[PDB]
RNA sequence: GAUUAAUAGGGACAGUUGGGGGCAUUAGUAUUUAAUAGUCAGAGGUGAAAUUCUUGGAUUUAUUAAGGACUAACUAAUGCGAAAGCAUUUGCCAAAGAUGUUUUCAUUAAUCAAGAACGAAAGUUAGGGGAUCAAAGACGAUCAGAUACCGUCGUAGUCUUAACUAUAAACUAUACCGACUCGGGAUCGGCUGGAAUAAAUGUCCAGUCGGCACCGUAUGAGAAAUCAAAGUCUUUGGGUUCUGGGGGAAG
């Protein structure tokens, strides 16, 4: 029978959508389908920043360390296994942004 | 909505109720008939003439005022546009396509589009011929089109 | 670029202008539009440039850009700005010295000017001159 | 509950041109008085072209989808 | 002496919209590879390592160049295209929807055997091109076995011109045209009123045509999953095309 309405993807008008490589397996996945979560990563762990702030050098505009920018793109296959998105129950499958 | 299993809507135009001519305007049928044929002589489409009489000289619907449809007025006054707008134009673009296709002998979307447009023209011929409104030996192939080009 | 050396000293002329990841990735939200204008300027100095511009559409309704807020700008309006931006800069260069141009490019002078011509087409935000490359610099 | 034969004026004023019962257009006609010659010319609410004043040769209206913007300060009565 | 003018259909026209298409042009990093310099013993790759590469200098850092492909981030249940499919700039070439119409034409139309136009990949013929990845192949490793899932390389292809091939879970697995019937906001394109600023190819409020899509719900449908249509079919009949008739052998 049928499991989803969007079958995991958002292709709603067009017949074909660009394919993209998986951040983790390298596998090819259609853009719309594949998981995404472009995150604002930080250069150093918590208590570890303070250590670099005191031994820091250049001016101090209070702008600290540049934060890392990671544009994340997972294919289902590994996205799951990678703790990202856990198999959700029946009616919770339609919930968006919990 | 013609050759379209998927696209379809409603452009506009709904003749107002009151079948008489607007109040404000005064013009014996004849007055208009002059403008109409004069304008026509200059080389105009009954399609375009009517547009003027509405935009320019406040005559909403020549038919309502004369009791005559433009093309008829024109035909009675010798000023009849040989080949109907209908066919004429279709064939025009039908042709324009061919010219563009030449220098772009690879443009496939256009090959297709022309196929549709040429298809229509065969539909008008079938029609206009059956209403003895166009000689039976009429035939649009490439020579019928270039024939009008001269 | 080290252009000349005066014993123990390195003298340098203009070669390139740019930005960084902090800023670039910085102004990049997913509910606005992104515009870019490439330009080949002519300076009276006998210098050829390429200047990249970075434009972003600005909201105007208090609604913090959400999935519900759309700050897109009809592609026709986009190029409308390119056409305007580039055209402004090719004239700006034809009337300046590399010393003046570089000075101006780094300054919020052009951010304001572009902002002026643009609010006419569609109010922008974070305007930048992403990058500048010295294409061909005569050494008269 | 609503009567379909004696429908409110507002309701029908909102509906789409072709949805109203008797079904009539929105377009109208207007006498425009040039900003100079003064000549009063009739122009259609949905002119599909630029219009000149047959007296001098001034510009009266610019064409658009539906509306016709009137050039500068010209006069306009809505004949009806 | 010639019915209206079909919330039927064809044309004219008007601003506008689109990653629709064809020629041009034009970038941008990156991957390779090369020059110019710079050091120094390891690089690379895996769970571990191993073939691999390297002081006739690797990996590495800066500049630059050649080259072939590719268009990131913005790019989303958003857009266009008959479908396949389509995202750097700019300029041409013919085309398209929708909206707007007190413009013409007035059945011109719906669908369709024949009969044609298209139709990613892969594949084929004859030339180009050859950067990356890579069927076959050559190798390492893993295994009781591995010509397999990892790793090192590599030919065809992948790119292109001109021919040919027509299939695909070519999928919404839901034929097209038409009329109806629940609620609701949010969208994309056009239009019409209005308000604030301001006088903006902007913003908002309110309409409304047309286009993806969603939310809620049905004393309507179903075998159910579920369906706003998969509804208005035992209260069994708007028009038309194609298809099936237990399974396997079998497309
Ligand atoms: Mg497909
Ligand atoms: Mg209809
Ligand atoms: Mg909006
Ligand atoms: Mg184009
Ligand atoms: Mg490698
Ligand atoms: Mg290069
Ligand atoms: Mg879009
Ligand atoms: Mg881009
Ligand atoms: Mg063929
Ligand atoms: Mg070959
Ligand atoms: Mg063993
Ligand atoms: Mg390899
Ligand atoms: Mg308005
Ligand atoms: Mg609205
Ligand atoms: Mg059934
Ligand atoms: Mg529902
Ligand atoms: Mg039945
Ligand atoms: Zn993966
Ligand atoms: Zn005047």
């Amino acid at each position: 029978p049928v499991k989803r309405r969007n079958a995991g993807r958002s292709q709603k008008n067009r017949g074909h959508t660009r394919t993209v490589p998986c951040t983790n397996c390298g596998r090819q996945v259609a853009k719309d389908k594949a998981v995404k979560r472009y995150t604002v990563r930080d250069m150093v762990d918590p208590s570890s920043k303070r250590d670099i702030q005191q031994k820091l050098a250049f001016e101090n505009e209070k702008q600290g360390i540049p934060k890392l920018y990671v544009k994340l793109q997972y294919c289902i296959s590994c996205a799951i296994h990678s703790r990202v998105v856990r198999v959700r129950c029946a009616e919770d499958r339609r919930i968006r942004r919990p | 909505m013609q050759m379209k299993g998927k696209g379809k809507g409603i452009s506009g135009s709904a003749l107002p109720f009151k079948r008489r001519s607007p109040k404000w305007l005064h013009m014996t049928p004849s007055t208009v008939v002059d403008l109409s044929v004069k304008l026509a002589k200059k080389g105009l489409t009954p399609s375009q003439i009517g547009v003027i009489l509405r935009d320019q000289h406040g005559i909403p619907q020549v038919r309502f005022l004369t009791g005559q449809k433009i093309l008829r007025i024109l035909k009675k006054n010798g000023c009849a546009p040989q080949l109907p707008e209908d066919l004429y134009f279709l064939i025009k673009k039908a042709l324009s396509i061919r010219k563009h296709l030449e220098k772009n002998r690879k443009d496939k979307d256009s090959k297709y589009r022309l196929i549709l447009v040429e298809s229509r023209i065969h539909r008008l011929s079938r029609y206009y011929k059956l209403n003895q409104k166009l000689p039976p030996k009429w035939k649009y192939n490439a020579q019928t089109a270039s024939a009008l080009v001269q | 670029v080290i252009d000349e050396v005066d014993g123990r000293n390195a003298k340098t002329s203009f070669y390139g202008l740019d930005i960084t990841r902090d800023r670039l990735c910085s102004m990049i939200r997913k509910w606005q539009t992104l515009i870019e204008a490439r330009v080949d300027c002519k300076t009276n100095d006998g210098y050829i440039i390429r200047v990249f511009t970075l434009a972003f559409t600005k909201k105007t309704s208090a609604g913090k850009q959400s999935s519900t807020s759309t700050c897109y700008a009809k592609s026709s309006q986009v190029r409308a700005i390119r056409r305007k931006i580039n055209t402004f800069i090719t004239n700006e260069a034809a009337k300046l010295g590399i010393a003046e141009f570089s000075k101006n490019l780094i300054g919020e002078d052009y951010t304001k000017k572009i902002e002026k011509e643009t609010k006419n087409i569609f109010p922008l935000q974070n305007i930048t001159i992403r990058k500048v490359k010295v294409l061909k610099r005569p050494k008269l | 509950e609503r009567d379909l034969l004696n429908p409110i004026y507002e309701e029908e004023k909102q509906k789409n041109k072709f949805k109203r019962l008797i079904q009539a257009p929105n377009s109208y006609f207007m006498d425009v008085k040039c900003a100079q010659c003064q000549n009063i010319q009739m122009i259609f609410s949905n002119a599909q072209s630029t219009i000149i004043c047959e007296k001098c040769s001034a510009i009266l209206c610019k064409p658009t989808g539906g509306k016709v913007q009137i050039q500068a300060g010209c006069a306009f009565k809505i004949k009806n």
